[PDB]
């Protein structure tokens, strides 16, 4: 994470910047715990509203 | 890497072409550069003139 | 708009590309759609 | 097919490690020194409780619908006799069927 | 160019997918009702004006 | 094609030229020829349409136009579809007649076969009548093709005349035309070919056989076998039930045969197109009316039918429309389940019929790896020597019926 | 097709995309001009472009 | 006169005309060479020529090696070579050297038990135009390759599915 901000621009949403290197999957690889990681994480949000 | 490792030969025939014309080596008639759009290629290019 | 698809090796057949670029653009399009 | 190569897969890994291990090196080979790589390692004579672990997970979970008991009309489909009237073959296959059976216990 | 899609004619009749029709229509009827009695509950004590 | 010009206006020009000269030096006789290339019908279409229109404009003034004649010249133009011309100049009074001129007949090939070799060199042993009804089909500036390459193939031989042998090659060659195939594939063709061969001998519905080949050609690029055409049907339409289901059987001895000698894990591709003209046979006799399901059996087809001129005048284009509110939702599962009864119960009947022939299906394959080429006389004596009992007594039982 | 022929064109050269110490050094040129914060870690902006 | 390109023979004379002043070692097969590169018109197997000869006198050398000749191929059959894959994490090295020799060794097995399976050529990691990886192999008599049987199309699917 590198920065976490809420009501950019004024709309009604939220925006996180991430930092990701590009050298551990070089723009091409996608593993099962990666994908079920990002599942998760993507409703966190509903979740805990 | 091995783009400079190869340019050391265009730089040597701007050097000298007399040298390396009959050498064996046939004449660098023409280069290409490949790479992304707004790469700046020209910036190396300034380097070798 | 200056103007990928799929209906040519379907329906004419046409594979007019090596099996390796083929492969890498599968690869980059899902991490791109997943990912970014 | 796919449990074919995956039955291959799972018995030559140290093969595939020594050719892992020898490309990351040189980033290239020619089909010759991939051969007798692959020789020297050849595959096990006999299988232990490992091999024998290795080998099963080499199975898959796909599930074929129309596999035996499910190769006539139903076709293992459970809605499909409320969505649909029974054809006429299919019919005339149960008859038939139904006669055939009724005779095994005479013939 | 026939439909395919048949899943139920036998207390029903339905296809596939539709599964989120009741429940849309049965909200959109409640809601319409409930907006509607409470405007005649209003106006209903306020007959002279 | 000499009035074809992308400048401004002189098209016109060209055509009253050329109809001031002939108004001058009348009586006459004006030939145009690539007419059809000008004189179709006009369109708004792209600019040309702007000059090529306004050309034509200038031929429809010159045959009628204004003056009320020039002489009476007579006018005559080559074209090879009168219906690609619009209506303004092919109507009467600008083309009154309109002749034909079609490929030579057979008296045409019959004296045009002689005329080409009054001044050629060629020897006496000649019968005219074979070659006239030996070659029928092709136009005659190719019986002037094949006059050139018989002199000249006796040219490269030495000779300066040729005999009726060679020159019936070099029609043959100008027919089938003249690649290398190997011994692998080679017997594929075989053993294809001998077993069709072997199925339209014994099926006693279907016509006998002309001659059989494995010597690809160069636009079908594996053998083929041909049948003697039978004029009744051709005439009439008369193909009966009996017929179709003998022809599904024939459509599929093909790949029968090679699964029968190569093993099953020797199929081909090339039964791809035997198997799309098997599908075609068992829908068209659902489509026709001739099902056993009973809600179909002697009263509908599939759908409905509508018809759509071809490319020519007397020939119409089929096609069907099946949809809800024909078919019922397990009619369409019980056509699918039949016509694929249809498919593979006769791809096991011909399957076994070829099993109980086995030494006939050899015999005929080994004669034509030998001679590349066989007579349907051939085939029958082969059949009638070595094939089964029962299948020879069931072909011999509807030999001199004449339409089955 | 033609350009390529031997001797008129016959090298082509390849040059990549920055990496995070290239677009680090990128960004530092370009503002050595614009009024900027001296304490910039230019290479953690750079870890996130 | 119409002619389009030449056959595996018409390719071999002309790769023996350009490569008749040079000179090639012994075991460098120009046949099966000239049989793996089918749709190329004349010049450019010039170019492969010449840019394995470059390729082989800034090695040091003057005689042709296999090597060469295939760096000439792929200079032109690929494309241009590109930045080598990053080696900090182990993933990305295991995954596309585990696909190579997947592909390998799978072709190998196969082709040692029905026959029908050609040969591997060369297999290599390094990228080159848009791929990451290769497994190249050697292909057959275009006679080979006028039908396609059924053990042939389930041996396609296999290597299909082995990396």
């Amino acid at each position: 994470i590198a920065r976490v901000s809420v009501c950019p621009l004024n709309v009604l949403t939220g925006f996180t910047l991430f930092v990701e290197d590009e050298d551990k999957n070089v723009n091409a690889i996608l593993t099962r715990s990666e994908l079920e990681g990002r599942m998760v994480v993507h409703l966190a949000g509903r979740c805990a509203e | 890497d091995e783009v400079k490792k190869e340019i050391n030969e265009i730089i040597e025939y701007l050097r000298n072409p007399a040298l390396l014309r009959s050498r064996g080596v046939a004449r660098i008639g023409g280069v290409l550069l490949a790479g992304a759009p707004g790469t700046g290629k020209t910036l190396l290019a300034k380097a070798i003139a | 708009r200056r103007p990928n698809g799929s209906f040519k090796e379907d329906f004419f057949g046409s594979q007019r590309d090596e099996v390796h670029e083929k492969n890498q653009v599968v690869y980059q399009l899902t991490r791109h759609a997943i990912t970014h | 097919c796919s449990e074919d190569v995956l039955g291959i897969l799972a018995e030559r890994q140290e093969a595939m490690w020594a050719g892992i291990k020898a490309l990351s090196d040189r980033k290239e080979l020619l089909g010759s020194e991939l051969r007798d790589i692959f020789d020297a390692h050849p595959a096990a004579t006999s299988r232990d409780r490992d091999a024998r672990a290795e080998l099963a997970a080499a199975k898959l979970d796909m599930t074929i619908f129309t596999e035996g008991a499910n190769s006539r009309w139903p076709y293992g489909i459970e809605w499909l006799d409320d969505a649909y009237p029974k054809p006429y073959w299919v019919q005339q296959q149960e008859a038939e069927a139904a006669e055939a059976q009724a005779k095994q216990p005479a013939a | 160019p026939k439909r395919r899609r048949w899943l139920l004619n036998n207390g029903s009749w339905n296809f596939w997918f539709n599964f989120d029709k009741l429940y849309s229509e049965e909200i959109v009827t409640t809601w319409i009702l409930e907006s509607l009695i409470q405007t005649y509950k209003y106006l209903h004590k306020n007959t002279e004006l | 094609a000499e009035f074809i010009e992308m400048y401004m206006g002189l098209g016109a020009a060209r055509v009253r030229d050329l109809f001031n000269t002939a108004r001058s030096v009348a009586p006459c006789i004006i030939f145009i020829d690539e007419l059809d290339a000008v004189g179709r019908q006009r369109q708004g279409g792209g600019r040309s349409n702007d000059e090529r229109d306004n050309t034509v404009n200038q031929l429809l003034t010159e045959m009628d136009g204004f003056e009320a004649e020039q002489q009476g010249i007579v006018v005559m133009g080559a074209t090879n579809r009168k219906d690609v011309l619009d209506a303004a100049l092919t109507r009467p009074g600008r083309f009154d007649r309109s002749i034909e001129v079609r490929r030579p007949d057979f008296q045409g090939r019959l004296e045009a076969v002689k005329v080409h070799l009054r001044d050629k060199p060629v020897a006496a042993e000649i019968d005219y009548v074979s070659l006239a009804s030996l070659m029928g089909g092709m136009s005659g500036a190719q019986i002037a093709g094949v006059a050139n390459t018989a002199c000249f193939l006796a040219s490269r031989d030495g000779r300066s005349e040729v005999n009726q042998t060679d020159l019936t090659l070099a029609v043959e060659q100008a027919k089938y035309g003249r690649r290398f195939v190997g011994a692998g594939r080679k017997k594929r063709f075989a053993v294809m070919e001998a077993s069709i061969a072997l199925a339209a001998t014994l099926l006693p519905a279907i016509e006998p056989v002309e001659y059989a080949t494995i010597i690809p050609s160069t636009r079908s690029p594996l053998g083929r076998t041909v049948l003697k055409p039978h004029v009744g049907r051709y005439t009439t339409g008369v193909w009966t039930y009996r017929y179709l289901r003998e022809q599904l059987l024939v459509a599929l001895a093909g790949r029968a045969g090679e699964e029968l000698v190569l093993g099953r894990d020797e199929l081909s591709s090339l039964n791809q197109h035997r198997l799309q003209m098997a599908r075609q046979v068992a829908w068209k006799i659902m489509n026709s009316g001739m099902s056993s399901h009973p809600d179909y059996q002697h009263l509908r087809g599939l759908g409905s039918n509508y018809f759509d001129g071809s490319s020519e005048p007397g020939r119409f284009q089929q096609t069907t429309v099946v949809m809800d509110a024909n078919q019922t939702r397990s009619e369409a599962v019980d056509a699918d389940m039949e016509v694929e009864g249809l498919l593979n119960g006769g791809y096991k009947q011909v399957f076994e019929l070829l099993v109980r022939n086995r030494a006939a299906l050899d015999a005929l394959t080994e004669l034509l790896l030998e001679r590349e080429k066989i007579s349907g006389e051939e085939v029958v004596q082969v059949v009638e020597e070595l094939g089964h009992p029962e299948d020879l007594a069931r072909r011999a039982q509807w030999a001199g019926y004449e339409l089955l | 097709s033609a350009l390529i022929r031997p001797g008129r064109f016959d090298r082509i050269i390849y040059m990549p995309l920055p990496d995070a110490l290239g677009r680090a050094k990128i960004m530092q040129v370009h503002a050595r001009n614009k009024a900027v914060d001296p304490n910039i870690n230019w290479y953690e902006v750079a870890r996130a472009m | 006169i119409r002619m389009p390109k030449p056959d595996t023979e018409g390719r071999l004379e002309i790769l023996k005309l350009h490569l008749r002043n040079k000179q090639v070692a012994p075991d460098v097969d120009l046949l099966q060479l000239a049989r793996d590169l089918p749709g190329l018109v004349g010049a450019d197997l010039a170019n492969i020529v010449n840019e394995a000869a470059m390729t082989a006198v800034r090695s040091g050398r003057q005689q042709l090696t296999a090597r060469d000749i295939y760096a000439g191929v792929d200079r032109f059959t690929q494309g241009e070579v590109r930045p080598s894959l990053p080696t900090a994490h182990k993933l990305p090295v295991l995954c596309f050297a585990a696909k190579e020799i997947g592909i390998a060794l799978v072709a190998g097995e196969l082709r040692d038990r029905y026959g029908r399976v050609e040969l591997v050529e060369r297999v290599s990691i390094q990228p080159k135009g848009r791929a990451y990886s290769r497994t190249m192999f050697q292909r057959g008599t275009d006679e080979e390759y006028q039908l396609m049987t059924r053990g042939r199309l389930l041996d396609r699917i296999r290597l299909a599915l082995a990396g």
